[PDB]
RNA sequence: AGCCAGGAUGUUGGCUUAGAAGCAGCCAUCAUUUAAAGAAAGCGUAAUAGCUCACUGGUCGAGUCGGCCUGCGCGGAAGA
């Protein structure tokens, strides 16, 4: 996935999710739009 | 085969012969267990099992009982076996539907019969791997498969053809006919012509007449093959097959015979090439050693071709496919040694006028009181239309001023003529180019000829900057055939390339798709097609008329030069 | 016995009957042949566009044939060639975009109310109307 | 727009056409084909009339406090995405024949098209008449 | 929020005219046809089909939606 110290959705189906603390970008449409670290 | 690998079915392959080749099959041995455990074949004949013998390679079997893991299925297909070879005559039918299974052998027989007329096709599974299987193969291979004379005669044409110009009664009695299948390369003799003879009888030495070719040829050294092994035969009886040294004019696929017998046999057909590249040997003027061999080779495949197009230098091999000229070209550096790189065809541009005109000239101060004459010419220039002519070399004969000598007034278009028939733009010739000379001057004592063309060429060089022509490349009518769920990249990738297509078409067994497109493009298109098309798909290319383009390399090959 | 299922527009509108040598092979998906090529719009294909735009439907059932109650004459030739100029979108910005008038309105409205109809023949009147119209530039009448 | 004054407004604007002319319909929303639905209410707007509001604003709250200060029925709850379409000379012509006519076929659905009866209680359509 | 579904047949656009496709370039062109028609949404975008820009009708019983300011927190944040 990406690291980025700044997820954003780069989609209309991503979604930002607070797994952890850690604050992640998951999208069911682009597997490549997953982010990890807000 | 491969009934001892995952996946293995005999039941769903034989469908899949039905569903996909068209053929209807009948099983002739079921299979004993799954791939792992496959322990050897059903019979539905012996109504046996030949499970075969690990510790030897296959070289030992035991025919069984039958077991009952495989007893169910196996009377349903015997079944359904006897009724389709039963359907060869109602005497077998009538005697089926009186409710009595015929004998096995009037089975086999029927069964031998009805491969013949291709109604039925016979289905053995073994392991070649696993050494299982295969011994009964070779036996049903004695079963239905036709003997030379289980079939009818070999047919010809003689003299221009007859009621039954052939009926060659395949015999050691009737006269020498025969077909070179194959022609090979072998390095210490030049060849080998591997013949079947259809009818006859030949021997070491017998002259023979080349029906196609109108020739004569001696077989030199008759020889029978065990693959690269050959063991010399003194003669061929008719139903053998055999190589022939000694034979250097056979085609592959020209019928070798005594004389009076047939011209023509029916393998006339052969694919066209679909790839094309071109070859360098290193050393620049190895070009002759690396030209014979590509002859040589392109003698035992019709299919493989070298033409050296003279449009370029260049040496242009074509070939199936990009493993036949791979395969082709390593036989070139490994036999009739050459080291060869591959590469990319030229470029056949040419140019035209767009549409401009003027009444531009040229002139040389020839006289200067000692030369004594001169010459000189107004011209207009015009382009016809990209493909309106035969005659590209378009033109119009006008002058009523400075009218140049009339022994050469018609005489003054042909000398023109070698402006347009080669490079005035990035050495590439004109097409559809309309030249008019409509003034001038001369004078008429001896207006000299050769150095009267000045006037003509600097009136071609100036005419084309003024008239703006273009350049139009080599864009040909492509046709495809393919499965009709590869449309969509089949066209995107036609698409990536430069190419317009033509026809909203639909096949029934596919998909016909028409495409314009450059020739300097789809070099290797054929493998590319092969591959997102899964190998299932044909083309060709019509040469169709040239178009323009925007190209960064019709200049970068001038600017080669620059000025 | 279908609505069209093969919407594919690559049919230069009227002009040759199945035009598909311009129109590019991109429209491929559809199965028509000689048989079906000359069957009804080479028989019905004269007073509604001769050499101008009436875009061709996709139409092919499975009743074994090819046959529907078709359209009227085309808004897209009406307007057209009941213009003089041939223009339209593109260049409707810059210059003339082809020519409508209340004339034209009355031609179009009097003659393709027959089958390619709305919520009105007077509804499909101001459907070639609109089609007419948003050219770009219309003649003032 | 269908807000809550454009609401108590349009129940009245809706009932009127309904209240002056003939039975109005009312069409489902299961399934309009590119031709079927849309070209049957095309030829529904053509031959029944120019005033017909085929739009759906048939809310059960809203019925019953626009409509159902005359013929109170339409106040039960409707599932339906109604096809509003009177008739102008006189009652049940061309439009509610249309109506009636699409609820088994050229449409999805028609919702029965029971229609408005100031009597609301013919259950038999209005031609008691034997003529 | 969750559920019953509906977008052209003047319209390869009248189109950069060989369309670039009822959703390539493209201008713009509700285009009545409406619980709906954009000549442009992700699928094939160069193209069907079957999920469908958009939009709403039908369901369904108490809250819902986004911003702006603010406190305190969260990630950014790896060394012997
Ligand atoms: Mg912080
Ligand atoms: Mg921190
Ligand atoms: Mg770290
Ligand atoms: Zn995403």
């Amino acid at each position: 996935m990406k690291v980025r110290a700044s997820v954003k959705k780069l989609c209309r189906n991503c979604k930002i999710v607070k797994r952890d603390g850690v604050i992640r970008v998951i999208c069911s449409a682009e597997p490549k739009h997953k982010q990890r670290q807000g | 085969n491969k009934m001892d690998r995952m996946g293995a079915n005999f039941l769903k392959v034989v469908n899949q012969i039905k569903t996909r080749l068209g053929a209807n099959p009948v099983p002739l041995q079921l299979a004993i267990g799954a791939e792992e455990h496959f322990t050897g074949v059903v019979d539905l004949v012996k109504m046996k099992a030949i499970n075969w013998n690990d510790a030897d390679q296959g070289v030992t079997f035991e025919y069984e009982d039958i077991p009952a893991d495989m007893v169910e299925l196996a009377n349903e297909w015997h079944q359904n076996l006897i009724e389709s070879a039963a359907e060869a005559s109602e005497e077998l039918m009538e005697k089926y539907l009186g409710g009595e299974e015929l004998t096995e052998a009037e089975i086999k027989g029927a069964l031998r019969q009805r491969v013949l007329n291709n109604e039925i096709i016979l289905v053995t599974c073994g392991s070649a791997f696993k050494n299982k299987g295969v011994q009964a193969m070779l036996d049903a291979v004695i079963d239905y498969l036709p003997s030379p004379v289980d079939v009818p005669a070999i047919n010809g044409i003689l003299d221009d053809g007859k009621d039954t110009p052939a009926e060659r009664h395949a015999s050691d009695d009737e006269p020498f006919s025969a077909l070179a299948f194959k022609i090979a390369t072998d390095p210490f003799v030049g060849n080998l012509t591997f013949f079947r003879v259809y009818s006859g009888v030949v021997n070491s030495g017998d002259t023979v007449l080349n029906s196609v070719k109108a020739a004569r040829e001696r077989f030199g050294r008759i020889v029978q093959m065990h693959a690269n092994k050959r063991e010399e035969i003194k003669e061929v009886r008719a139903g053998d097959i055999a190589a022939a040294i000694g034979l250097k004019d056979v085609t592959t696929g020209d019928t070798l015979c005594d004389p009076d017998a047939p011209i023509i046999l029916e393998r006339m057909e052969f694919p066209e090439p679909v790839i094309s590249i071109a070859v360098e040997p290193k050393t620049k003027a190895d070009q002759e050693k690396m030209g014979l061999a590509l002859g040589r080779l392109a003698k035992e495949d019709p299919s493989f071709r070298v033409w050296t197009d003279e449009e370029s230098n260049q040496t242009i091999i074509a070939g199936m496919g990009e493993l036949h000229l791979d395969i082709i070209v390593d036989r070139m550096k490994r036999e009739f040694n050459v080291e060869a790189n591959v590469g990319k065809p030229q470029v056949a541009y040419r140019e035209t006028i767009r549409q401009k005109v003027t009444d531009v000239e040229g002139k040389h101060a020839k006289q200067s009181g000692g030369r004594g004459q001169y010459g000189h010419v107004v011209i207009d220039m015009y382009p016809l239309e990209p493909g309106s002519n035969p005659k590209g070399y378009e033109f119009i004969n006008d002058i009523k001023g400075g009218v140049i000598p009339g022994e050469y007034i018609p005489a003054v278009d042909k000398g023109i003529q070698e402006q347009l028939k080669a490079g005035p733009l990035a050495g590439y010739p004109v097409v559809d180019m309309g030249i008019r000379l409509h003034f001038g001057s001369y004078h008429d004592v001896d207006s000299s000829e050769l150095a009267f063309k000045l006037a003509a060429s600097i009136a071609f060089k100036e005419g084309f900057k003024k008239a703006k022509p273009v350049l139009l490349e080599p864009i040909m009518k492509v046709e495809v055939e393919t499965p009709e769920e590869n449309t969509g990249d089949v066209i995107g990738d036609l698409s990536r390339r430069r190419g317009m297509l033509k026809g909203q078409e639909s096949e029934v067994t596919g998909v016909k798709i028409h495409a314009e497109v450059p020739l300097s493009e789809m070099f290797g298109y054929a493998t590319q097609l092969r591959s997102l098309t899964k190998g299932r798909a044909s083309y060709t290319m019509e040469f169709l008329k040239y178009d323009e383009a925007p190209s960064n390399v019709a200049q970068a090959v001038i600017e080669a030069r620059g000025k | 016995a279908k609505k069209v299922q093969a919407y594919v527009k690559l049919q230069v509108a009227a002009g040759m009957a199945n035009p598909s040598p311009p129109v590019g092979p991109a429209l491929g998906q559809q199965g028509v042949n000689i048989m079906e090529f000359c069957k009804a719009f080479n028989a019905k294909t004269d007073s509604i566009e001769k050499g101008l735009p009436i875009p061709v439907v996709i139409t092919v059932y499975a009743d074994r044939s090819f046959t529907f109650v078709t359209k009227t004459p085309p808004a897209a030739v009406l307007l057209k060639k009941a213009a003089g100029i041939k223009s339209g979108s593109g260049k409707p910005n810059k210059d003339k975009v082809g020519k409508i008038s209340r004339a034209q309105l009355q031609e179009i409205a009097q003659t393709k109310a027959a089958d390619m109809t709305g919520a009105d023949i007077e509804a499909m009147t101001r459907s070639i109307e609109g089609t007419a119209r948003s050219m770009g530039l219309v003649v003032e009448d | 727009m269908a807000l809550n004054l454009q609401d108590k407004q349009a129940i009245v604007a809706e009932v009127s056409e309904v209240a002056k002319g003939a039975l109005s319909a009312v069409v489902a929303d299961s399934r309009g084909v590119t031709v079927d639905k849309m070209t049957e209410l095309r030829k529904a707007g053509r031959e029944a009339g120019v005033y017909m509001r085929v739009v759906r604003n048939t809310l059960l709250r809203r019925a019953v406090e626009g409509t159902p200060f005359e013929c109170l029925k339409d106040a039960f709850v409707g599932p339906t995405l109604i096809a509003y379409s009177m008739e102008h000379p006189g009652a049940a012509a061309r439009l509610f024949k249309e109506f009636a006519k699409a609820n088994a076929k050229f449409e999805v659905k028609a919702a029965a098209f029971e229609g408005e009866l100031i009597p609301a209680s013919q259950i038999d359509r209005l031609a008691t008449l034997p003529t």
